């Protein structure tokens, strides 16, 4: 489970735009600076920056 | 008060 520390706002159909104190669920995150999260209130994909966010 | 600039892909 990680937590968002900044607000990310995506401008894009791609990734989700998330605030801050929204959790996601990581899903492949070891060397891009960009990872791929899961939200789990509706269940959608979405590429969440690695500067906003953080393992908690 | 401004996040980090959104490095680029």
């Amino acid at each position: 489970t990680f937590v968002a520390l900044y607000d990310y706002e995506s401008r894009t159909e791609t990734d989700l735009s998330f605030k801050k104190g929204e959790r996601l669920q990581i899903v492949n995150n070891t060397e891009g600076d960009w990872w791929l999260a899961h939200s789990l209130t509706t269940g959608q994909t979405g590429y969440i920056p690695s500067n906003y966010v953080a393992p908690s | 008060a401004f996040a980090p600039p959104l490095p680029r892909r």
